[PDB]
RNA sequence: AGGACCGAACCGACUAAUGUUGAAAAAUUAGCGGAUGACUUGUGGCUGGGGGUGAAAGGCCAAUCAAACCGGGAGAUAGCU
RNA sequence: GCUCGCCGGAAGACCAAGGGUUCCUGUCCAACGUUAAUCGGGGCAGGGUGAGUCGACCCCUAAGGCGAGGCCGAAAGGCGUAGUCGAUGGGAAACAGGUUAAUAUUCCUGUACUUGGUGUUACUGCGAAGGGGGGACGGAGAAGGCUAUGUUGGCCGGGCGACGGUUGUCCCGGUUUAAGCGUGUAGGCUGGUUUUCCAGGCAAAUCCGGAAAAUCAAGGCUGAGGCGUGAUGACGAGGCACUACGGUGCUGAAGCAACAAAUGCCCUGCUUCCAGGAAAAGCCUCUAAGCAUCAGGUAACAUCAAAUCGUACCCCAAACCGACACAGGUGGUCAGGUAGAGAAUACCAAGGCGCUUGAGAGAACUCGGGUGAAGGAACUAGGCAAAAUGGUGCCGUAACUUCGGGAGAAGGCACGCUGAUAUGUAGGUGAGGUCCCUCGCGGAUGGAGCUGAAAUCAGUCGAAGAUACCAGCUGGCUGCAACUGUUUAUUAAAAACACAGCACUGUGCAAACACGAAAGUGGACGUAUACGGUGUGACGCCUGCCCGGUGCCGGAAGGUUAAU
RNA sequence: AAUUCCUUGUCGGGUAAGUUCCGACCUGCACGAAUGGCGUAAUGAUGGCCAGGCUGUCUCCACCCGAGACUCAGUGAAAU
């Protein structure tokens, strides 16, 4: 769900955040966790490499598993805890010996439920196969479709892949950034989708929000000294150019893909 | 009033210290200027 | 509960006055104010010259800076003084 | 020597950085302290710095630096995986008595304990650079059980009085007590006990992570305070011994619980919350390796040993720094009584100082504070500045509004003392008995008792009772700016800047993009509910046309056309 | 009007008078929808205009207190 702060004092009334009566806490699983360490932009080999960052209060990562190498073991899920590095939340796992791992979160926001992996395995969430299996015309979830990469797209709250057609050894995939592929039916899925999908509505209502997750404040290139930005100070309110990077070169609508080696898996491509 | 620098003999032994200046190549060419200009002190921290 | 009302410690610049060859390389006296924060702070680090740092004044970068400081080319050049 | 004064959250006490012979007695007075100087952090000597346990070291290591093998680079230099430094973090070892001219958790006394060996006594599987539990981490709130702290009474010792009162109508001061070691209570967490089992924890595992059968729920882990023990030792007002009323010792009264509890404990707690909040080793435990009346592991002890660094002194300052014994700058720990909500604020407490020019005087004028008649914002660019208001229980309140706010609107009452309200209400705390048991630092039910706001009304008193310090000016029109924020050290502070949210554009991820002459890292261990580029500016209602030029995309058939 | 000469436009309101204030108007020499448009409260180290209390800002100061101006001794400058 989504609920908005009371007007206690001046702006709160702005603030929407995202609350699940049924998503549980605890402590992090040591043999999982990391401190991971802030970034900052600030650079090992010279000048920063990256901008708008500053700050943040301390955040550690949780190791999530896109392998699934324990077949033919059945596991249950054992909670559902607020995930601080990615929005679907993340999900504990316990397999039937003793070992415990971190997944993406399975739709139901349920634990106790028992899952397996193979090259047939039960229609349930958090269940694994190929797609070879099913007559398509619905939803993968997050697919291995490089093996040497492990299981790929639909991470973030709520994403969703959908499987449109198939022929023989492929299959083609559909995806809500505009892009549409094809691979092998061979390629395992857990199929149906991610939780969460509330993230997007979330209002931060103050200018402090975004301060303690290290966000540092936008300064305008048309603003900035004429040497410390392409654009420069005014000269008020007359831009001057056509827009550029802070590097000096024109960007808008000119198109910077140059991979050429996985296009020819791009059926159709997003505009 | 304050002072832009505040006596510390922890400091100065970090930065214009003997060993310190020695283990850098232009430290180790500001010592061998020292010696150059007849410096009776190589070292003022200690 | 709180980028909340007043308010010690803590912080600190806005008005006024004194100071201005001073106690003074920026303080003093009185007041208004900042005080759970987009805060403040003890201790040690890291960011350098057209480079840093800046909720961004070409402000700050050890009093210096439309380009710091020292040492060199350098006793450069001056139809002038 | 007597007396006075000021500071007393400092003008005091302790710790540290940084400095460096500053400490003390013994003298000296040329120079120094912009003086007098007999003083002195000055001159010049002599004496002084006693540690197993204190701060450092130990052992682990964050940010960061270094960096092999390896890589980048003519090279100075640098990247990065081990390794090694390094805490501001995590990890073994002493208290409070009085002594010296000057020292001290460093001496001497009393008492305590950790480390290591050896001996004594009972029980015993100990163990990786590996496995498990811990170490171990956010922000805030609220229950329980307390303690420094302080007064009354008890108790002790002293006094009873220069003018009147003061032997029950009191005055004065004490009543001290640690480290540790038990007892293991409150608080916190957690089910015992035997049996057996294992496609996880890189091999093994008796530990965790899980399962299965039976018997039974108070067994176990953690930890304030008290109480006992340490402690009839130390301390003690007050006596007394002797040469020396010269100092230097001896002795020694009472030594309690009733209540309020600090910024301190139990607390790395419990509870709650979104920003979901270091690692490792010591430690405990599992097994591998290895090993045997050993060694190692546990409880209680006797006895021997315990490297090295540091140590003199000052400090919100004459010993640091500001060229100075300079109205300045400056880290950590502490804050009693009376009054008071109080860390505000005063008299004060313990404690400290009375100054490194002195004497005097006193005019126009210079600086601040004090007094203010009648008038009052006329002054001025401006109520700037200054004065008045000021506490909080009970009353009473507009427009506008995002319904929260505006608002302490506006406008009013009351305040000492005593009596009468409640001879003291609210709030907090509370004996025995009833009670439930398991015995017991019982548990739990309750309300005799204790402590104790803020308030009211009458009557009398003053100029005045929120008596001092402390302590809100009120109302209205209005441009512009959402609000909290940001804005340049000593003339330029807001309408400029940022922000919640809005749009366009690049990006399918070995992203696009950036820094790096790179090795590499950042993008991000993020994946389209996610990132790069540029403008807009919360919130509510909202978005016309133009593609000639200059950029960009779709098409590549045609034209133009280069090196070749 | 943060955009406007002559302009204090032109009219109304406040006022003994009012280039200021408040409100309208169009004939913007030249506002205009993201180089955004328009409006609303608490609010603002915000600016303009009025009312009341209170008051040495002022009529106009007059007298005090603590420290300098004076003087003597000690130690005794600088700019020029």
């Amino acid at each position: 769900a989504v609920v908005k702060c009371k007007p206690t004092s001046p702006g709160r009334r702005h603030v929407v955040k995202v609350v699940n009566p049924e998503l549980h806490k605890g402590k992090p699983f040591a043999p999982l966790l990391e401190k991971n360490s802030k970034s900052g932009g600030r650079n090992n080999n010279g000048r920063i490499t990256t901008r708008h960052i500053g700050g943040g209060h301390k955040q550690a990562y949780r190791i999530v598993d896109f392998k699934r190498n324990k077949d033919g073991i059945p596991a249950v899920v054992e909670r559902l805890e607020y995930d601080p590095n990615r929005s679907a939340n993340i999900a504990l796992v316990l397999y039937k010996d003793g070992e415990r791992r971190y997944i993406l979160a399975p739709k139901g926001l349920k634990a106790g439920d028992q899952i397996q992996s193979g090259v047939d395995a039960a229609i349930k969430p958090g269940n694994t196969l190929p797609m070879r299996n099913i007559p398509v015309g619905s939803t993968v979830h997050n697919v291995e479709m490089k093996p040497g990469k492990g299981g790929q797209l639909a991470r973030s709250a709520g994403t969703y892949v959908q499987i449109v057609a198939r022929d023989g050894a492929y299959v083609t995939l559909r995806l809500r950034s505009g892009e549409m592929r094809k691979v092998e039916a061979d390629c395992r899925a857990t199929l149906g989708e991610v939780g969460n999908a509330e993230h997007m509505l979330r209002v931060l209502g103050k200018a402090g929000a975004a301060r303690w997750r290290g966000v540092r404040p936008t300064v305008r290139g048309t603003a900035m000294n004429p040497v410390d930005h392409p654009h420069g100070g005014g000269e008020g309110r007359n831009f001057g150019k056509h827009p550029v990077t802070p590097w000096g070169v024109q960007t808008k609508g000119k198109k910077t893909r140059s991979n050429k080696r996985t296009d020819k898996f791009i059926v159709r491509r997003r505009s | 009033m304050k002072r832009t620098f505040q006596p510390s003999v922890l400091k100065r032994n970090r930065s214009h210290g003997f060993r310190a200046r020695m283990a850098t190549k232009n430290g180790r060419q500001v010592l061998a200027r020292r010696r150059a200009k007849g410096r009776a002190r190589l070292t003022v921290s200690k």
